[PDB]
């Protein structure tokens, strides 16, 4: 945390929010002002969009709370037996309204047979991979037909290796070892338009550190990026 | 009837001003980002352009720019529609030539009448 | 300032934001799930807190980035002539429906005829107005019938001198120097519940100091407050 | 009926949940406060108690704790409801008494799947 990037933070949280805040109160007033002319099909679609656009608000106060706990270091890890494949495959689902809203392919390969079992907490892996996904999906290219996020599953080292690949906009080679830190962002032409508080991977960094694992990034700019989480077996 | 593009990334804002401006009759021709809203521009002429600023490919500080070069696209009133609300960034947007800066979040209702001032 | 209040900086963004969304997610679900059986008026009447909740948590989203354009200089202020009477009773009328929640009756007074012509952003002081007289009835006393907020305008040292006074909790003296700094809450048993981000009175400071004017406190814990904001003329 | 005391200082909260309540043909009890709350329960005695936890005056932590040290009123099921999502925040509760502790934002068809199941 410094000054600058502070400050950033800050009106970051602003715009991010402000967006599904206006869906919000647009497609409420609009309800209000138009009953008499709403057929119940648009009714029902516009309530539906409050719904979604109030859970996407959700997820971002989520996140801001979730880095503050694991800044007082009183985010909890319970650990259980999980399947890795229904983890994964369960993300991907999750995704898929978002990757389909940027014309984003979301693939699950796995070079291990399923299951693979893992002594996880599942809550917060799973919120590991709809970080890495979401940043798939947020930074790939801007207008290509081919654009995909990849979620790979292996065993290695005595433990789970995941990678997550894309091809979409990489990372340039200075930025590479400062992108793990709490409130850092890309500031470049490709990402001016992505929304972010750039907490995301400071907070899959410390879940993956207090699952006695650990992430680190290989990137290419113009080709794309694979991020590789290791989190041991038992 | 008279036509507006509407410019903007979000196509779930897209649906909302559309869903406003034809509760009104206007004809809505819609572009996912700066750059398709120009191409648009070769296949027919707008009464009205709403146009965000923060969008991939071409952002609407550059469609402002390059609405101004061309003597045709020039003459058509813009309001830009955004979540950038700094007195700088209006100032700037009405530089380049937009008609008028409304805010995110925005009126439904006050965005209409506004459109409707423009167009008449 | 520093970094533990940054931590508790944003998980206080979180919970006050938080409270808003509840609201705006449970009753259009409810709307969505329960058409059979909403009445018009209620139906009408719960898609309007869904907008004046949205309206909230908006003005929560100004703040923050209000906040961010005045710490990176980015932020001017535009003077022209305005009627502080008229300001005043505006932003008395913008806060009575808040106050109303709270039982906190909103009050004014003019040590001086009005109208009190000014040189002034009228924007921006309304945004000083409005952050003293929300503060005036988050900070309100706990149970007690004759809870209030007011503002008392007057003519002082070739300016304008605004008093927002309450009989709230009020503020211990080690805190009075530190409540007008970035994050800085008062943590207390009578603050616990309370929403809030620490950057109300900051914002505040930096508006009435890019006016040339400036902002202190009177306090007494358990008897109220008293906030005066002089400007030049 | 069944009555439930609702027990939250946000007006519009207890709207909504009490209006999902009466769906189902509860009767609902409201007070603004933890002290106010544990007045009521002098008039009369609930089939199920929602609780907040920030609330001014007396915090929902003081209720739980003021609940089990009562004999009438410790077998009285509570669903805490509340923005307080931690998990210590929810271990505290639970060791307090609560049957359940739901966050906020809460689904209102989920949150009264699990008020009948207490109920029941
Ligand atoms: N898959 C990716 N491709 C390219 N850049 C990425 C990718 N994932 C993350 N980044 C870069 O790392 C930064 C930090 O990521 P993150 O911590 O998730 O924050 P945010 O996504 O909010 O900016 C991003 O701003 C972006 O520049
Ligand atoms: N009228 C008042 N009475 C008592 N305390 C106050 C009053 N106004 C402000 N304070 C104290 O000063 C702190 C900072 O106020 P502010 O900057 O508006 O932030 P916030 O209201 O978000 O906490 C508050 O947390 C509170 O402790």
């Amino acid at each position: 945390r410094i000054d600058r990037m502070k400050t950033e933070f800050i009106a970051n949280i602003s715009h991010e929010l402000r967006t599904p805040l206006t869906a919000i109160k647009a497609y409420a007033e609009t309800i209000y002002n138009s009953l008499g002319e709403l057929d119940l099909s648009t009714l029902k679609e516009f309530l539906e969009v409050i719904i979604d656009q109030s859970n996407h608000l959700e997820n971002l106060l989520n996140e801001l709370l979730d880095f503050s706990r694991l800044e007082r270091k009183s985010l909890q890890i319970n650990r259980e037996k999980v399947d890795l494949c229904d983890l994964v495959e369960s993300a991907v689902n999750a995704i898929k309204e978002f990757a389909s809203s940027h014309n984003v392919n979301v693939l699950f390969e796995s070079n291990v047979p399923c299951p693979v079992e893992a002594y996880i907490d599942p809550t917060r892996i799973r919120q590991v991979l709809l970080n890495l996904l979401n940043n798939g999906v947020k930074y790939s290219k801007k207008d290509a037909p081919d654009k995909y996020v990849k979620v790979i599953l292996d065993e290695k080292d005595g433990g789970v290796l995941i990678i997550v690949e894309d091809n979409g906009i990489g990372i340039p080679d200075h930025a590479k070892d400062r992108i793990f830190e709490q409130f850092y962002r890309v500031d470049s032409s490709l990402t001016y338009e992505v929304p972010g508080t750039g907490l995301g991977l400071a907070i899959t960094k410390e879940i993956v550190e207090l699952h006695g694992g650990r992430i680190w990034v290989e990137s290419e700019v113009g080709k794309g990026s694979r991020f590789f989480v290791w989190i041991p077996k038992d | 009837s008279k036509k507006v593009l509407l410019v903007d990334d979000s196509a779930v804002l897209r649906k909302i001003v559309s869903f406003n401006l034809k509760k009104e009759g206007y004809e809505v021709i819609e572009a996912e980002n700066g750059q398709i809203a120009l191409e648009k521009l070769s296949e027919f002429t707008p009464d009205l352009i709403v146009l965000a600023i923060m969008m991939p490919v071409m952002d609407g500080f550059t469609v402002l720019k390059k609405l101004q070069e061309k003597e045709e696209w020039k003459r058509i009133p813009v309001i830009v529609l955004t979540a950038k609300g700094g007195e700088e960034d209006e100032s700037l947007a009405l530089s380049l030539g937009a008609r008028k800066v409304m805010r995110k979040p925005f009126s439904p209702s006050q965005f209409i009448e506004e459109v409707k001032h423009l167009l008449n």
